[PDB]
């Protein structure tokens, strides 16, 4: 019981669902999709045969945090002695950004 | 309505054996299947 | 501290108590249970299933003996059963102290029903969320009874309670009679409880208790494993 | 494992007797490095994109 | 809406909101710092003067729970005095019942349980205070403990409660308290007080210091006037 | 972790030659843990291949209590299933599994080994179970051929030899053997 | 019936599990097991491949608070 | 799915479920710690992780293991003050049973009584149902080792291997896969499996200074806590 | 106690494996005074496990009918309705293999009334099929046809006849071919019986294959 000017997006959606894994088989074509909240996706789009693999990219670990720090803190014109252990311990639940 | 359904489905049993007339065995099979298969849902 | 002291159950404009209906709908989603009485004693059967293999199946019991000749099973919520069991035992002990005679099943059922009723009218208290099956054998004739969150109680001959109980009642309609034995009663109880079991019926997934003119007792795992044979 | 090996050496899966998948999706909390990984894959592969 | 009007309701995410609001109320105190030395504990509080009318030494924030126990307060004042009274009563009862001075590991637990008793029911409200207990004993050493409105009590080596807690603990970290005796640590407490609370926030302030340890021979009391004056004299050189 | 450790192995090779077999207990892991390490592309490979192949000398060369003669253990059991093929966490494969026991160091020996029947069948069976995987398949087949030709040559039970050979070969799909050999 | 499944694979184990898998993810189980066997540079699929693939594909936690009943 | 105040207090919703208990199960995971309990042939072990974010804190008073009685051991998960109150209650009940009936209280009766106490909160509507977990281990004659679990909903059960915390599901699956093999367990094997389950779930390869291990066995039923040297020895023996 | 029961089961299995029939009958007759000393369930399961194995071993026609009758008598004395109903079904199946006319008919008629009123319906379709078979074997087409019709009509309410489906299809095909109305239907029924009876029970698949080949021969399609 949705509104008008909104069923057109649904029309495009089922057109896309038919284009991939439809009556005609695809060959040598691969697709990649990205989203940071997959709750709202249609149950038909997540079905195996259309999006075969689900990949999770969680928050970094202590070793991952140290790796990212070493990657990004490199080029700066540093001086003196640096200790990454305290920085790794303090930064909890962070991101690369 | 299910009386009409039984009547209209008994002929399918005659068709399934490539016949031209309907006998009461088809009626009994039809009524049994219709009454049993309506138990679910 | 202090409570609320105002009733949480009130009459709807259509003259219905909503909380009782909600409690019954919560009871109806519990584990299945069956009870049968045939001419020599009473049999209570229930289906228990652990989520995984880490659980110990010899730690908690669904069937509890109130005294030497009364047994009781439940269907509904888990924790709400234990307090009722304790209260029933206390009431039985009180009666034994007063009259020096074992309490009849009807008196215990009446007292438990009165407690369950009294627990839905006081201030700031929700009703119980379980239903009970009680079995006994006093003065020659056996007895089977069923309680109700609203406090009502009835006397039955064959009862199925819990999830998918209408089909169980239909099955018991076409098999039960008034002339059988304890063993055939156990067999038909297991057969009707098999209507909702999983792919396999292991001895660890069934609890069976029997009460005859010698006293209520819960069957050992070996006996239940044997009984499961020669069936299905 | 999805987009590189099957597009160059496709007789292995035929030898085993399966068909490689087609698509995949990446999810997680914001700012964990999804679009960056996609950019790296697109910038380090010789194929139409 | 309506999940944060009572202390007896769980939000869908699974946390009580009223205690969070109490912590937010606590977060508007001035500052209180406590550091344990080799042979005792030292407290330091910076107090804001609202106007010249108030007499020197009013609104004391440094109580005396027992003959050997101190106390430092941040948050509302009424709840702080109530907690001080209940702690005094409990310590007196323990001394009278058994016969010897109550250790800290027991008094802190009793007070924490009393505080936690209020965050369960809907007929009361959570407290709005966070406090610190300190003491020294010959057979037990120096003891410091911190308790918050939620009812969580921990031991510490050095703590700061109030508005600029982080800006104070980041300077406590550079200090090395594990060795040096607390005869000169008052200087460090004064210096760490004067390096906070920029003059834009408020015009002026005063300092309050406590003392307990082997130097005072168990008893907790205010620092002498001359020692405090020398402490400010040394701490005033932050302008360099 | 290449030369220097191998220097050690070449130092203690004389000890292996002079002393007895149980000393292998102290030389099996010293390279094996090095195969665990695998930090560099070519060192770990040289050390593992050298150690695994070198166990061949003790086998067969020290025929007593070894595969050539009295293979009660040694290569038949101790160093076949357990050497690396079954498990050593992860065995590097590539040079170490191809150039080692799986290839010439044992296949060549089998050609020039027992000459007798009785344990030649058991040596064949053991060296056939290890290679039932993949991306080797130009060593299992030859041994299968050897077994069938031997069995036909003497006992002449054609039914069984034909049966065994038939299922073995699916060489249209092998994809690595040269055409004039697969034909 | 098309892939290898050499000799020691038991399929009656995986059929016995509950949780109502559809018809388009059993193919996913077989495909994932085949891919996993491909990764190990081997052209024969074993039982561990099915075990790992089945554990990976289904991914249902509990949603079954035990004091229902 | 709601009608009235079923979202705010403990009353039945139209579907037959009450949410105020399901919210405590989510409130359990607020701490962010995981604990495991394993049962052996003649012993029982508990392993838990502990984290100290900063060096200012005193690391000797952040334990999550408590000793109710000289023969019974315990571990908590979830909120802190609630766990402390529950431990106090358990100690009181054990002492009362010992005084009244003349012999040591079995672990299963203690767990049953704790669950009975905790079931009232979900019956009356003027109180919050103490969202924290409970794991108990002990030794008992004629049965050997026993491990029991209790959750805030008023429910308890005996186990052979248990995990509680944020990573409950993965550790439970790992323990199930390990126990399906049906291999006889000894002291070293039980400790090694308990450590490796947590190690593979968290993927940390931790040092001997961030775990707590408690053990009981049939040679001296006294509950004891392992020191750091023994933990280091077990860790170095685990990694070949 | 349990050692005696385990030894009895092992001895029965060994006698069945060896290839002797008199020993099984002797053990069955000897273990009568021992049965009334154990639990009811154990005795019932022991009687079942001996009798079914002895009956399903092979055809030594001299020691089966009387044993089944005495088992029926014991079950009726012990008041075990389901056990005696199953044994009655087995006995009426046995009477057909001994080529008896009326003793295999009135027993089925008696059993049908009791089976109809109770839950069991699969046993009912089995008994109906047996009655159709015995009327067919006595050269009476209409009665066998009526019994087969009743069995088919009452077999549509069962959730699944996992193996009785093949037997029912085979009997329907045989009856249809007996009246030589149309051979395509008989061939289809025989093919369905062969398909649904394949790889489960070897002994009776070859006969279905043979009948299907005969039908295809009769269509002048060699
Ligand atoms: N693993 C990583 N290593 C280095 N930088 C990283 C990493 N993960 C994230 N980043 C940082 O993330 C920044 C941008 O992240 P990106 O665009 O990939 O966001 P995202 O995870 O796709 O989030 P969203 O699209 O939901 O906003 C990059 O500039 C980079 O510095
Ligand atoms: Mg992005």
């Amino acid at each position: 019981e949705g509104t008008s000017a909104d069923r057109e997006i649904q029309r495009t959606l089922m057109e896309l669902l038919n284009q991939m894994d439809g009556f005609d088989t695809l060959h040598r074509v691969k697709m990649i999709m990205a989203t940071n909240r997959p709750d709202t996706l249609d149950p038909a789009l997540l079905r195996p045969g259309r999006l075969d693999r689900k990949i999770h990219i969680d928050l970094p670990n202590e070793q991952a945090r140290l790796d990212i720090l070493k990657i990004h803190a490199g080029p700066i014109t540093k001086h003196g002695e640096i200790d990454y252990e305290a920085i790794v311990k303090l930064s909890d639940g962070f991101n690369g950004a | 309505a299910e009386v009409k359904g039984v009547c209209t489905e008994a002929g399918m049993y005659a068709l399934r054996e490539r016949r031209v007339h309907v006998t009461q065995e088809d009626f009994e099979m039809a009524v049994a299947k219709v009454m049993q298969k309506d138990s679910e849902k | 501290e202090r409570g609320y002291s105002f009733s949480l159950t009130t009459f709807s404009p259509s003259g219905k108590l909503v909380q009782i209906e909600y409690a019954l709908a919560a009871v109806a989603g519990g584990a299945p249970s069956v009870g049968i009485k045939a001419a020599n004693g009473v049999v209570l059967a229930t289906e228990k299933k652990q989520k995984s293999i880490l659980y110990d199946e010899r730690s908690v019991h669904k069937v509890e003996p109130i005294t030497k000749h009364i047994g009781l099973v439940y269907s509904g919520m888990g924790p709400d059963y234990r307090v009722l069991v304790h209260r029933a035992r206390k009431l039985a002990q009180q009666y034994y102290l007063v009259y020096q005679e074992p309490i009849p099943t009807a008196q215990l059922v009446q007292r438990v029903a009165s407690v369950m009723q009294e627990y839905t009218q006081s201030g700031g208290v929700r009703p119980f969320g379980v239903s009970l099956l009680i079995c006994g054998w006093n003065e020659g004739r056996p007895y089977l009874f069923q309680s109700d969150p609203s406090g009502a109680y009835f006397a039955w001959k064959a009862t199925a309670m819990g999830k998918n109980y209408v089909n169980g009642k239909t099955f018991l309609e076409k098999r039960y009679n008034e002339d059988l034995e304890l063993e055939d009663a156990i067999h038909t109880a297991i057969l009707t409880l098999k209507e909702s079991f999983e792919g396999q019926m292991t001895e660890d997934n069934i609890e069976v208790g029997i009460c005859n003119e010698a006293g209520f007792r819960r069957l050992t795992p070996t006996e239940v494993k044997d009984y499961l044979a020669a069936i299905a | 494992e999805v987009i590189e090996l099957p597009l160059t050496n496709p007789e292995l899966f035929q030898r085993v007797g399966i068909i490689p998948p087609k698509g995949c999706l990446l999810y997680g909390p914001p700012g964990t490095g999804k679009t960056l990984l996609a950019r790296a894959v697109a910038s380090q592969l010789d194929c139409n994109f | 809406t309506g999940y944060d009007l009572s202390a007896s309701t769980f939000s869908p995410d699974g946390r009580v909101f009223q205690v969070e609001y109490a912590m937010k109320a606590v977060e508007n105190s001035s500052t209180a710092i406590g550091i344990r030395c080799k042979d005792g504990v030292v407290f330091g509080v910076e107090k804001l003067v609202l106007s010249k009318l108030y007499e020197e030494g009013s609104n004391k924030r440094l109580f005396n729970v027992d003959r050997h126990v101190g106390m430092a307060v941040a948050g509302l004042l009424a709840d702080a005095r109530s907690l001080a009274d209940i702690a005094r009563e409990e310590a007196s009862n323990f001394r009278s019942n058994f016969g010897y001075n109550i250790p800290l590991k027991h008094l802190a637990d009793r007070v924490a349980m009393y505080v936690h008793a209020y965050t369960l029911y809907s007929a009361v409200r959570p407290f709005g205070c966070s406090f610190m207990l300190g003491s020294y004993s010959v057979n037990d050493g120096a003891q410091l403990y911190m308790i918050d409105p939620s009812g969580v009590s921990y031991g510490y080596w050095g703590c700061a409660i109030g508005k600029a807690r982080q800006a104070a603990k980041t300077e406590i970290e550079k200090l090395q308290m594990k060795e040096m005796t607390c005869r000169d640590i008052v200087k460090e407490v004064a210096k760490i007080i004067y390096i906070v609370h920029d003059e834009v926030k408020d015009k002026a302030f005063e300092l309050e210091l406590s003392w307990v340890g082997e130097l005072t021979n168990g008893r907790h009391e205010i620092v002498p006037k001359d020692i405090r004056e020398e402490a400010e004299k040394y701490a005033k050189e932050s302008l360099k | 972790m290449a030369d220097g450790g191998s220097e050690r192995a070449d130092g203690r090779i004389v000890k292996m030659e002079v002393d007895y077999s149980a000393t292998v207990d102290q030389r099996l892991p010293e390279c094996a843990k090095l195969a665990k390490e695998g930090r560099l592309q070519e060192v770990i490979e040289t050390l593992l291949s050298l150690e695994k192949q070198t166990r061949t000398a003790s086998d067969m060369v020290s025929t007593s209590r070894i595969l050539v003669a009295v293979v009660k253990m040694c290569y038949e059991a101790k160093e076949w299933d357990l050497l690396n093929e079954n498990i050593m966490l992860l065995s590097k494969r590539r040079s170490q599994l191809k150039q080692a026991v799986a290839k010439m160091v044992q296949q060549c020996c089998t050609y020039v080994e027992e000459i007798t029947d009785l344990p030649i069948k058991l040596r064949l069976i053991d060296t056939l179970r290890m290679v039932t995987e993949g991306k080797i398949y130009v060593e299992i087949e030859r041994a299968r051929l050897t077994k069938t030709l031997a069995t036909i040559k003497e006992q002449n039970g054609d039914v069984k030899e034909a049966a065994s050979i038939l299922q073995e070969l699916q060489v249209e799909t092998y994809g690595s053997m040269e055409k004039k050999e697969r034909v | 019936s098309k892939m290898n499944l050499s000799e020691e694979v038991d399929l009656e184990d995986y059929v016995a599990r509950p949780d109502k898998i559809s018809g388009a993810d059993i193919n996913s189980i077989c495909q994932e097991s085949g891919m996993l066997a491909v990764r190990e540079n081997r052209y024969i699929v074993l039982a561990k491949d099915f075990e790992k693939a089945y554990k990976t594909v289904i991914k249902k936690d509990e949603q079954e608070h035990e004091f229902y009943k | 799915s709601s009608a009235g105040f079923d979202r705010h207090i403990t009353i039945f919703s139209p579907e037959g479920r009450l949410y105020q208990v399901e919210y405590a199960f989510k409130a359990i995971n607020q701490g962010g710690l995981t604990s495991v309990a394993v049962r052996g042939k003649d012993c029982a072990v508990i392993v838990t992780q502990k984290k100290v974010p900063d060096k200012l804190l005193d690391s000797s008073t952040v334990t999550h293991l408590f000793k109710i009685t000289e023969n019974i051991g315990c571990v908590m998960t979830g909120m802190t003050a609630d766990s402390r109150s529950q431990v106090q209650r358990a100690r009181y009940e054990a002492a009362n049973w010992k005084y009244k009936y003349g012999y040591e209280i079995p672990v299963d009766m203690l767990c049953k009584r704790i669950a009975d106490i905790s079931q009232v909160y979900t019956q009356n509507a003027e109180m919050r149902p103490l969202g924290c977990c409970m794991i108990l281990i002990g030794i008992d004659e004629e049965q050997g080792p026993q491990v029991y679990k209790c959750d805030p909903a008023g429910y308890y059960c005996g186990f052979k291997a248990t995990a509680a915390g944020v990573k409950q599901t993965e550790s439970t699956s790992f323990l199930e896969k390990k126990v399906k093999k049906k291999f006889d367990w000894t002291f070293e094997q039980t400790v090694e499996t308990a450590i490796t389950c947590l190690s593979t779930v968290l993927s940390i390869d931790f040092k001997p200074s961030e775990i707590e291990v408690g053990v009981v066995t049939v040679e001296n039923p006294k509950f004891r806590i392992l020191t750091e040297a023994e933990i280091d020895a077990h860790l170095v023996a685990l990694a070949e | 106690v349990q050692v005696k029961e385990q030894s009895i089961l092992e001895l029965g299995s060994l006698l069945a494996k060896t290839g002797q029939a008199a020993e099984l009958g002797g053990l069955l007759k000897y273990v009568r005074p021992f049965l009334n000393s154990i639990s009811k369930a154990k005795a019932a399961r022991l009687v079942r496990s001996l009798l079914d194995l002895f009956l399903d071993m092979e055809a030594a026609t001299g020691q089966e009918v009387e044993l089944c009758l005495e088992c029926i008598e014991w079950a009726k004395s012990e008041k075990r309705t389901f056990l005696r109903q199953a044994l009655e079904a087995r006995l009426v199946s046995l009477y057909f293999d001994t080529k008896r006319y009326q003793e295999a008919l009135h027993l089925g008629s008696q059993l049908l009334r009791e089976l109809k009123k109770m839950d069991d319906k699969a046993l009912l379709v089995e008994v109906q099929l047996l009655e159709s078979k015995t009327y067919h074997a006595l050269s009476n087409l209409p009665k066998a046809r009526a019994a087969l019709t009743s069995a088919r009509t009452t077999a549509n309410a069962i959730y699944c006849p996992p193996k009785l489906q093949a037997t029912l299809d085979m009997q329907s095909g045989i009856i249809h071919a007996a009246e030589e109305k149309d051979w395509k239907t008989a061939y289809s029924y025989f093919y369905e019986a062969f398909e649904g009876y394949d790889s489960i029970d070897s002994p009776k698949a070859i006969t279905s294959l043979k009948y299907m080949l005969l039908c295809k021969i009769m269509l002048n399609t060699p």
